[PDB]
């Protein structure tokens, strides 16, 4: 359709995050997850914030025919009840964190 | 942007039930605080922006995974809400079509006074006691919600609000917030802002009965 | 006729109207039902045997307490049970009990045993209750039940869903069947026959076996598995069909 | 019978009740005609009810380092013995080992 | 049958066919397998690899 | 569950529902001061006297007998007054007794046309050869779907005539297939 | 009884007695059917239908009345029975405006001046200022007083010019747009084509909250009224079925009506992008069917149901209920790029093999320097197909692993490092073994990371399920997970006893005896007699071989 | 039958940070009617003879709580709390605590601000706790073979309501009540002027350094 991904899916993107921001939330406490070329299905329980440090990957949402793409140096929240297949084609890593209801 | 409305009676107007102290922190610090942090939000994203207000608290409220925006949004709705349910000499009891839809969806006022009370003394923590107009079942309820919510996020019509947040009665009652919900229902309901709210939510349920031809 | 739930509507002595509904097995085995004029469900399986519907129903593992919630008139079930009948439907193995006496009609009261579901296995439900590819697709159909394709054999629910339009027949809710309309029948060519004469041969071949089996043993000899089969039961069963079949005729 | 698809109306000397509580079936104590709306069948059609709503317009149709362990799953590079089917049911010999240490080249009997 | 008058010998002909093609099959696959009292002896037939040979005369 | 999984992105008709059917061209067919203009007057504000958000602008005669307040009956009015608040405060009304409004697109007062103090009906249904006048043509069986001001769509329709003592085989709106009793 | 069922026919049905324009001949048979069936006629009404059979005596009764023929032909399509009573529309006060700019200004896309944008938004606030009946009356400016240029418009006269700006430089897209999305015109379609007039507010000049003059253009009985409010879109007042039995005498096509706009939608997406409701006339009390869900387009390219419930406010498509409970699930560690590991590393060893045995072929050549052969195909790595081993056909799948992805100067190393070890064990009558190798410690730390990553999304569920607990929030997405009943009376249960059919044993000829039989005579093949005199776990069976050794 | 303990100070001892008139209601009335309700739930039941932090956990019912748990918490939330605070309160903390706070915090400064503005953020009723995050879990592949020792670490957590992060299996080190009770009389709606004031004169470092050792000790029995 006409409207993005994103907007549909309530995925907030903070694309080249300043240092600053960074900082605000401590991504350099944040655990490591990498991959090579795969592919991950996953349903978000709970939100989570992830930076992209390395890499490029394309999430498809369940029953999608279209896909959000995000680059090193975004900073992606995915949505609690999110169900979607993420897909990688070359090295790939990110810092992570998942959020409660509040947190942050 | 939102304004911050001023309660449709002066400060001072519901005493000695609810101080003029009360009123100068509820309405004057936490009621203006809700508006200057949600017209702050709102000057940074568009698309919240240009929402009406109702539809503003469903879009925030995510189907249960609220926004930022969210706790703001309700609670600027629900003082505007609630100092519209008050008014000086109000209590006693309804009238006219307002008395009739209590008693036919309650069987009677007493029953619906120890339902609302109930709701209000059991509410744990911060939260809001409501009657309701069901849209779907096109009828009356108490309800009570936590925090921020409001019946909007389930697309009911609210028609009478009680704030049993600690702020809106520790300086007057301390713990006592059974005194509190007992001079709210003997001196302060406006049962005349819900004759009217009524009147506005009849735009949408139609709670009378269709005229049926013989033929 | 083709396997399948056929519902009937018969005029009895004195003008009433009674309705019946037969289910036709693969092997043309008849499982009818009736509503008499005490409303009363018999399970007729022959012109002289007569079993209610409560206590064949509880034989094949369905409780008392499901009946009543899945049949659109409870009320009319729960109408018939006497005292009598409720203590042996509470349980299973009762129930079968109850059946064997008023299927084979023996006075006493038999004992439960593998060994008699053995018997009336074959005698009653190999013969009755096997539907097939061809009596499934009709009993889904006629009874509007979405039931897989591929379960060949009757199911406790295709008996009650009998049970529930002859109900609804009887108060003017459906059409009564055409026994005459070629859609009830089937048409059985030599590929249905000669298939039936090699699994008739393949019967006894393998009890020629059993014979020739026990003889080696008995004499604790080593038997060559030639020995152990004749090729007469393959070929006498089929010189035997085509000379008496009465659908094997002389080619004019 | 109906000569098409469609849903039934009728305005007047129509029973409103049906002659059994169970039935469907209305009686005539007057002379009135029964119409037939004209409507397509959604037929085999699946209606998803959380999308199709009233009125929508449809402009569509409708060597053990080189195996692995895994969730349900294994690889393997005992002597390995299959089914013919290619299919195992519950408690299945897959695979079987002939332990030298239980060999034995003399005759005898086994007690235990 | 579709666009001209069927061979009027067709329905012996599929079915014939039918009953080597599958036939067969069916009922050599509900061949019991044969044990003894003493289960000491197993008779059974291997059914993938039935044959028919072409008559001799 | 997603993640206990065992297309790579790098590589007509209208629903009538209440049973479905679908309506369409198959079933469905046509018989064939400034100036005064339709369009926005501004925006309602709240009126403080009557509690509502939302204006509530106008009652009917039921709401009125079960919602008016007492202190409000002064306020009912037969005909319509308009009054403009600028963006400082100022009430304005030109004429406190007319219907003068503010177009807001061109900026300017006119009259409203009121002050609010065909043959063929909606729903009706035709026989296939009924007249409506001398000079036009017989109409067809069905019933009236949309009524515009110079045409009607129809909702195609067949009636079926049925004697004292015959039995309808259906509730009423039940879908009926082809062929069926 | 039969007012019950005529009760529920109308509510639950939507029956309402529609008026039957009949032919002579039709009116004819319903008065005459009603006496018998071959009988001289007796009724006056069945007198009267004989005798309109002839249109000639239907002319004479005509001209008799002194009217003409075509006043006869609208007399039959009256509406008959009662009326309903006349509506009473009181206004609540005087309707009282302000020019207050669109909150959703601008459009999405559309480039404007901030700084005049904050001086429009300024205006929004001014909702908030209350508004006393008693207070219309003070200082109340009329005639002479009440021009146009005495008002206080400037935020409101900075959007007309930031609109215009728009409209000028969007109508054709706009246009375009129509006829590309929209192939025929319909109430609430852009108005486009010779119809469209220079003037026509677009979408944008809209806001709910508006009141707006304008009349009736069109009734639809499914569908509603629809009012031209002096847009390029129509507005839609939702009445539908019933309801109009008896507004049909109220609302009419051609009249002027004050309207009301409760929502303002996207065009694309919904059929009406403009919600009304009437305010003169009041017709609340007389529309009881209500639209759950405003109706929509199914358009091209809406292939994924999931995105078009969330392009509109419509529930989740609903789903059986799992029965199990989230947080109580074991932890997912198997990272999915192991798999792709292993491949790599079964690629390294059978290089590695291939290089010992056979080192005349690798002369002069650096493993790294290694190419595929000609003729690979990076998209093709996995090839489907089938095998036959022995009598058996299982399917096989092929991996093709290019050599530019191993790395095989690492692989090399502890090749050569591990033979060594090998040799030496062996010269001293020992054996050798390797526990695991580089790979096989970088699938348990690609492991560990997702196994991680699980943990702390369990962590942080079982905060969020308390947090929600208390707070009566939601634990699963409304909607979705429907309880039991809701997708039918009838399912097919194995388990059920109502579809269980082993009561009287397992029959012989029953898939489950076949498949029973099958695993039995493969398991003897194997094994036959043998008593079994204990069993144990892999797992538990590997540990003790551990021990031992 | 759980006993209201009063606080480790005289009710005077908190002034002028924390006035009599807030101690007479939040310990006199709020805590002691906390305490006399769970009594009344308690008495003639199976939750009789247990502790106060084994009643939280079982009226907790892993998230559908029963009704004694807002009770059985707030009473274990408010003891938690008096003994968190001193008449001679603030400053900084030392030992073992300070090494862990710079560990997982960057510095003691870096944790101030972050503790103040999770207490800050906490909307409606609720408590901000720094605790020792040494849990376990009681699902299946739930074990780390290979501890790293940095995953037993300090965090701040928030809860709404009567939650403590007893029901996580945590172990509580501070925490500060963000009810409006706990702060109106004395400041209004300034709850930041409440908190700052909290952890500049209150906060009492001793007793979250002696809660810390048991928090460790409990780990090491674990690992043992
Ligand atoms: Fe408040
Ligand atoms: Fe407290």
């Amino acid at each position: 359709m006409q409207t993005p991904l994103e907007e549909l899916y309530n995925v907030k993107v903070e694309r080249k995050v300043s240092q600053r921001r960074l900082e605000e939330l401590g991504v350099s406490r944040w655990s490591v997850w990498k991959t090579g070329k795969c592919k991950l299905p996953w349903d978000w329980q709970v939100d989570q914030l992830v930076y992209i440090e390395e890499g490029e990957v394309r999430v498809v949402p369940e029953g999608s025919k279209r896909f959000m793409q995000f680059l090193a140096g975004d900073l992606v929240r995915y949505p609690k009840w999110l169900e979607a297949d993420l897909f990688f084609n070359a090295p790939y890593s990110e810092r992570y964190c998942f959020k409660a209801y509040a947190d942050d | 942007y939102y304004g911050l409305k001023t309660p449709p009676y002066p400060l001072d107007a519901l005493e000695p039930y609810m101080s003029q102290r009360t009123l100068e922190v509820h309405w004057g610090k936490h009621h203006r605080g809700y508006v200057d942090n949600l017209n702050k939000q709102l000057g940074k994203d568009d698309r919240l922006y240009g929402y009406t207000m109702e539809e503003l608290i469903k879009a925030t409220y995510n189907n249960g995974n609220p926004l930022p925006e969210f706790n703001n949004a309700a609670q600027v709705y629900n003082h505007d809400f609630f100092w519209e349910s008050m008014q000086p000499g109000g209590g006693d009891m309804p009238i006219k079509g307002v008395l009739e839809q209590i008693e036919k969806d309650f069987g009677s006022f007493t029953n619906f006074r120890e339902k609302f009370t109930n709701a209000a003394l059991t509410q744990f923590g911060s939260g809001w006691v409501w009657l309701v107009l069901k849209r779907e079942e096109r009828r009356l309820e108490v309800v009570k919600t936590s925090n921020a919510i409001n019946p909007l996020v389930w697309d009911d019509i609210p028609i009478i609000n009680l704030d049993v947040w600690e702020h809106s009665y520790y300086l007057d009652y301390k713990n006592e917030r059974g005194k509190y919900i007992n001079t709210f229902l003997n001196h302060l309901v406006s049962w005349n802002a819900a004759m009217s709210r009524m009147a506005r939510a009849e735009a949408f349920v139609n709670l009378g009965e269709p005229t049926i031809p013989i033929a | 006729q083709s396997p399948g739930i056929y519902y009937q509507s018969e005029l009895d002595h004195n003008g009433i109207s009674v309705y019946t509904g037969t289910i036709i097995s693969d092997w043309g085995g008849r499982l009818e039902l009736e509503i008499d004029k005490k409303a009363r469900i018999w399970a007729r399986v022959s012109r002289k045997q007569k079993i209610s519907i409560l206590v064949l129903s509880s034989a094949m593992g369905s409780n008392l307490r499901e009946i009543l919630e899945n049949v659109c008139y409870p009320e009319i079930f729960l109408s018939f049970l006497t005292d009598k009948e409720k203590k042996k439907i509470g349980s299973k193995e009762n129930a079968i009990l109850e059946f064997y006496q008023q299927f084979s009609c023996v006075g006493g009261d038999p004992i439960f045993s593998e060994s008699l579901c053995k018997e009336l296995q074959k005698k009653f439900f190999h013969q009755r209750c096997e539907l097939g590819r061809i009596g499934r697709r009709n009993i889904n159909w006629r009874l509007n039940l979405n039931i897989p394709q591929n379960n060949i054999f009757l199911l406790p629910r295709d008996i009650l869903a009998a049970a529930d339009h002859l109900i609804g027949m009887k108060f003017g809710m459906g059409t009564l069947d055409d026994m005459n309309h070629l859609k009830n029948k089937r048409i059985r060519s030599v590929a249905d026959l000669l298939q039936d004469q090699l699994g008739l041969a393949l019967a006894r071949l393998e009890n020629v076996v059993k014979g020739t089996i026990g003889g080696a043993i008995r004499h604790k000899l080593i038997p060559t598995p030639q020995n152990l089969v004749t090729s007469t039961p393959l070929t006498t069963t089929y010189e035997s069909f085509f000379g008496l079949h009465p659908l094997s005729q002389v080619l004019d | 019978y109906s000569d098409s698809e469609g849903e039934m109306h009728w305005s007047t000397d129509v029973s409103h009740a049906p002659e059994f509580t169970y039935s469907n079936v209305h009686l005539l104590p007057k002379t009135s005609h029964l119409w037939i709306l004209s409507g397509g069948s959604c037929g085999s059609s699946l209606i998803l009810f959380s999308i199709h709503k009233d009125q929508d317009q449809m402009n569509i149709p409708f060597s053990d380092l080189l195996a692995k362990r895994r969730r349900n799953r294994f690889l393997i590079p005992i002597s390995v013995e299959i089914p013919i089917n290619g299919i195992f049911r519950r408690n299945s010999i897959f695979a079987f080992f002939d332990d030298p240490r239980y060999r034995r080249k003399s005759s005898g009997i086994l007690k235990y | 049958g579709t666009s001209t008058i069927p061979g009027f010998n067709q329905i012996q002909f599929e079915g014939f066919y039918r009953f080597i093609d599958q036939g067969l099959i069916e009922e050599l696959s509900k061949f019991p397998k044969i044990e003894d009292i003493d289960h000491e002896i197993e008779f059974q037939l291997f059914v993938e690899t039935y044959q028919l040979v072409e008559p001799l005369i | 569950r997603k993640r206990n999984n065992p297309m790579n992105p790098f590589y007509h008709g209208t629903i009538r529902m209440f049973s479905l059917l679908i309506l369409s061209s198959s079933n469905c067919f046509r018989i064939g001061t400034i100036k005064n203009s339709s369009g926005p007057l501004g925006t309602a504000i709240q009126i403080s006297n009557f509690y509502s958000f939302l204006p509530l602008l106008t009652y009917n005669q039921i709401s009125v007998i079960k919602y008016l307040q007492l202190d409000n009956f002064k306020y009912i009015f037969q005909v319509i007054h308009s009054y403009l608040i600028d963006e400082n405060g100022r009430i304005f009304n030109l004429d406190p007794y007319s219907n003068l409004v503010l177009n807001p697109f061109k900026l300017n007062w006119y009259f409203l046309h009121q002050n609010y103090n065909t043959i063929i009906s909606l729903g009706q249904f035709f026989c296939e050869n009924v007249c409506i006048a001398k000079k036009e043509p017989y109409l067809k069986s069905g019933q009236v779907l949309i009524v515009q001001r110079d045409s009607v769509v129809i909702r195609s329709a067949k009636p079926y005539l049925a004697t004292p003592g015959a039995k309808v085989h259906g509730h009423y709106r039940e879908i009926l297939y082809e062929g069926d009793t | 009884t039969e007012d019950e069922a005529r009760r529920r026919n109308w509510i639950e049905r939507g029956w309402a007695p529609w008026e039957e324009i009949l032919t002579p001949e039709a009116d004819f048979a319903r008065k005459s059917l009603n006496e018998g069936e071959e009988v001289p006629l007796q009724s006056p009404e069945a007198i009267e239908a004989f005798k309109m059979l002839r249109p000639s005596y239907r002319k004479k009764k005509i001209k008799e009345m002194g009217i003409t023929e075509d006043e006869w032909y609208a007399k039959q399509f009256e509406i008959r029975g009662d009326k309903p009573p006349p509506l009473d529309t009181s206004w609540a006060g005087p309707l009282v405006v302000r020019q207050i700019p669109p909150r959703d200004w601008p459009p999405k896309g559309w480039e404007v001046d901030r700084k005049e944008l904050e001086f429009i938004r300024e205006a929004h606030k001014l909702m908030a200022e209350r508004v006393w009946l008693e207070d219309l009356d003070k200082d109340l400016k009329v005639g002479e007083d009440a021009t146009v240029d005495k008002m206080c418009l400037e935020r409101f006269k900075v959007f007309l010019k930031q609109y215009n700006e728009w409209v000028e430089a969007n109508k054709d897209r706009l246009e375009e747009d129509s006829y590309k999305y929209d192939q025929d015109f319909y109430p609430g379609r852009r108005i486009r084509g010779k119809d469209y007039k220079e003037g026509m507010y677009e979408l944008p000049f809209y806001y709910p909250g508006m009141i707006c003059e304008g009349t009736v253009t069109t009734l639809h009985l499914y569908q509603g009224a629809f009012v031209d409010i002096g847009g390029v879109h129509e507005g839609w007042v939702p009445i539908k079925g019933n309801d109009w039995f008896w507004i049909r005498h109220f609302i009419r096509v051609g009249m002027h009506v004050i309207v009301e706009i409760t929502a303002k939608r996207d065009p694309y997406r919904f059929r009406f992008p403009l919600e009304l409701r009437f305010v003169h006339p009041n017709i609340d009390h007389m529309i009881f069917n209500k639209f759950d869900f405003p109706p929509i387009f199914h358009r091209d390219g809406d292939t994924n149901p999931d995105e078009i419930r969330r392009d509109c406010g419509r529930p989740p498509e609903p789903r059986k209920d799992p029965g199990s409970k989230p947080e109580e699930e074991g932890l997912l560690s198997d990272h999915p790029y192991v798999d792709k590991l292993w491949q790599l590393h079964v690629a390294e060893q059978m290089i590695l093999d291939d290089y010992e045995a056979n080192p005349e072929k690798y002369k002069g050549k650096k493993l790294s320097e290694l190419s595929d052969d000609e003729g690979f195909d990076e998209r093709k790595e996995i090839e489907h197909g089938e095998a036959y081993y022995k009598k058996t056909k299982l399917p096989k799948v092929i991996l093709k692993t290019s050599v530019k992805e191993l790395d095989l100067e690492a692989a090399l190393i502890e090749r050569k490092y591990h033979n060594k070890l090998m040799m030496e064990a062996k010269a001293r009558g020992e054996g050798y073994k390797i526990e695991k190798l580089r790979r096989n410690i970088e699938m348990d730390e690609y492991d560990s990371l997702h196994w991680r990553r699980s943990l702390e999304e369990r962590e942080a569920l079982l905060r969020d399920i308390s947090s929600r607990q208390a707070l009566g929030l939601p634990l699963e997405e409304p909607g979705r997970y429907k309880p039991g009943s809701f997708f039918g009376k009838d399912q097919y249960d194995p388990t059920s006893a109502l579809y269980q059919y082993d009561y009287w044993g397992e029959p012989k000829n029953s898939e489950i005896s076949k498949q029973e039989r099958m695993k039995d005579a493969h398991n003897k093949s194997i094994v036959g007699k043998g008593n079994v005199w204990y069993d144990m776990s892999y797992d538990d069976a590997i540990k003790q071989t551990i021990e031992r050794r | 039958g759980f006993e209201l303990k009063p606080p480790p100070y005289p009710l005077d001892a908190l002034e002028p940070h924390m006035s009599r008139e807030t101690l007479d209601y939040h310990w006199g009335k709020h805590h002691k009617t906390y305490v006399e309700n769970l009594n009344k739930q308690i008495v003639g039941t199976d939750l009789d003879g247990l502790s106060l932090e084994e009643v939280v956990l079982l009226s907790y019912n892993r998230g559908n709580m029963l009704p004694a748990f807002n009770n059985a918490a707030q009473a274990w939330n408010h003891e938690f709390f008096w003994e968190s605070i001193q008449p001679g309160g603030g400053g900084k903390p030392s030992g073992d605590l300070l090494r862990l706070i710079e560990r997982d915090f960057g510095s003691f400064s870096d944790f101030v601000e972050r503790f103040k503005a999770a207490a800050a953020s906490n909307f409606g009723s609720g408590w901000t706790w720094l605790a020792y995050k040494a849990n376990r879990l009681d699902v299946a592949n739930a074990v780390n073979p290979l501890p790293k020792e940095e995953d037993k670490k300090l965090v701040i957590v928030k809860t709404p309501n009567a939650v403590n992060p007893l029901v996580w299996d945590y172990s509580p080190l501070l925490t500060i009540d963000t009810w409006e009770h706990a702060y109106y009389l004395d400041f209004e709606n300034r709850r930041i002027e409440y908190i700052n004031t909290f952890m500049e004169k209150l906060v009492s470092w001793e007793t979250v350094s002696t809660r810390l050792e048991s928090a460790m000790a409990r780990a090491a029995q674990r690992e043992q």
